[PDB]
């Protein structure tokens, strides 16, 4: 991507995480399953609501089109006429194409950048209590039950908590 | 323990909102306005030559001289001209000005 | 008795702004008239309270 | 926001940070000291300046609609008139505007990508002579004084002076 | 600039990188190396050929200008022709213009997040086999030539690089 996380070092996505846009996948002594991050998914969801209400509210009921008659002595002001429908005509055209084109890039983008702020997240919050296996997942130096994932999923990740055993386990 | 080194960033008391594309009242440290919605409400001079006022005159009723606009028989150097919308003192005797809205826009140059 | 470069038919104009939103039918050197009521230029970051 | 810094590993902002935009705060015995990096924040400076100077010099055209008045014979005409100047009114407002929207986007994300990048510029030179703690702040193995501190904010960092120190302190 | 490779962390060019836009530097025994990446280097060369491309195609939804002629007595008329070709001209003149101006910022930043994240593949690729210098730096030309196809054994090198490393 841009920020090199979809279709990146995460190489595709999971047909199994349905109940949301970005998150989980764990597989620990007790379970295994996807599971969706509520911020981060709510966070984009506002940001592209946002982006499309601000689409379809800048062109938005004015630009009219009055039709009007001319003779045929009125040739000039005829063409006059057409030039100008067809020049705004025109230039709409292209301001509503460029539009679209780029919000969608920065669009795309912005998922990609959103992933990679999550995966950094949770990282950085772990530190080297796991491992960076390079495909956006982490291997625990210690064991991390369906409440250890849970503190990681929102953020309260205890480093100190499981720090010495996640050490002992690492240098080995 | 540390010895420590951090790296953040200004924030302040400004409430100054400002928008964009993903967001809304997005509040910033500085901002700046780029357009202008105050005027003082006066109808002044412009480069310091100032406008023709017809007030109760038409521009026929100038260009001819109704009598009541014989103040306008001599006439410095105007900027503009300010016409009202249906000047009183115009075609005393009655009549018409045939291309008038063209020779009202010959005094626009 | 003022003065001024920019004249509205509601008033006269001192700015240095690149845009109005007083009146379209202005006499002078003016700034480019808008149908905005707001233009914001965001020049510095996010306030974000720590 | 999209690079993550401004309101995210970085969580908020420092009021006592007033020298300038961006910077510093080192916590050594000599001292604290919150402390304004020099380069990042003029460059940052330079360019908004020349953003909203690009922003000013873009919109600046004339000269007046020259103004017309139409008879009650001529009101295709007077309506075309009307109809050309809204039109490019229109074309003005929305072109500004989305302007000011997509160039302060860019501006916030800018500020993001400026502080990660300085963040990166102190990490990547530091090493692991350091604990990323993740809050935005670094732990160091060794004594740094108010002068290795004064010795990084300007790029100059001999990792292998205190390469074995470090080494030492950290096991 | 925006994601701090190109006259960041990577601080300047080469300018014997002359087979493509990015690329490696190897220093083994063997020899150097000078090699640009493949994959990186096209993605952009696409990329950059499909936004020039998507600006030639965007102003030709064109014109043939009918020039009007008018007498002494039809002046707003003619004016009305000149403030409407004026007003038009100015139009595109700013779009033209502004887009000129934005897609030039964007082809930049785009290869810097290029450079950028192709350090991140050979690192996360590397793992801590190697010394993350920060100079844009970090085995056979065949080790080497490994990496820069996406293919590289860690578990290979573990052990090995894991006693250099502790001495
Ligand atoms: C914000 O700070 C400035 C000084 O930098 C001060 O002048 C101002 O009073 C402060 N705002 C308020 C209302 O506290």
């Amino acid at each position: 991507g841009l920020f090199g996380a979809i279709a990146g070092f995460i190489e595709g996505g999971w047909q199994g995480m349905v109940d949301g846009w970005y998150g989980y996948h764990h597989s620990n002594d007790q379970g295994s399953g996807y599971a969706a991050d509520k911020e981060s998914t709510q966070k984009a969801f506002d940001g592209i609501t946002n982006k499309v209400n601000s689409v379809i509210e800048k062109m938005n009921t004015q630009f009219e089109a009055v039709g009007k008659e001319f003779s045929n002595l009125e040739r000039r002001l005829e063409n006059l006429n057409k030039k100008m429908e067809d020049g705004f005509l025109d230039v709409w055209t292209y301001n509503a194409e460029l539009l679209v084109l780029m919000e969608n890039e920065r669009t795309l983008d912005f998922h990609d950048s959103n992933v990679k702020n999550l995966y950094d997240k949770v990282r950085m919050q772990l530190r080297d209590n796991v491992k960076e296996l390079g495909n956006g997942c982490f291997e625990f130096y210690h064991k991390c039950d369906d409440e250890c994932m849970n503190s990681v999923k929102n953020g309260t990740y205890d480093y100190p908590k499981y720090e010495e055993e996640s050490k002992l386990n690492r240098n080995e | 323990p540390g010895d420590q080194i951090c790296i953040g960033y200004h924030a302040n008391n400004s409430t100054e909102k400002v928008d964009t594309i993903l967001e809304r009242n997005v509040t910033v440290t500085h901002a700046k306005d780029i357009l202008e919605k105050t005027h003082n409400g006066k109808l002044c001079k412009l480069n310091g030559i100032p406008p023709l006022e017809l007030g109760d005159c038409s521009i026929a009723g100038w260009l001819l001289g109704n009598p009541e606009c014989d103040r306008l028989l001599s006439v410095p150097e105007w900027s503009y001209i300010m016409e009202k919308e249906n000047p009183r003192d115009g075609l005393c005797y009655p009549g018409s000005f045939n291309d008038y809205e063209e020779l009202k826009y010959l005094l626009s140059s | 008795n003022c003065e001024t470069k920019c004249q509205t038919p509601l008033g006269a104009i001192n700015t240095t702004l690149p845009f109005h939103n007083v009146h379209p039918l202005t006499i002078g050197e003016c700034p480019r008239y808008v149908k905005s009521e707001k233009l914001v230029l965001a020049t510095g970051l996010r306030n974000v309270p720590q």
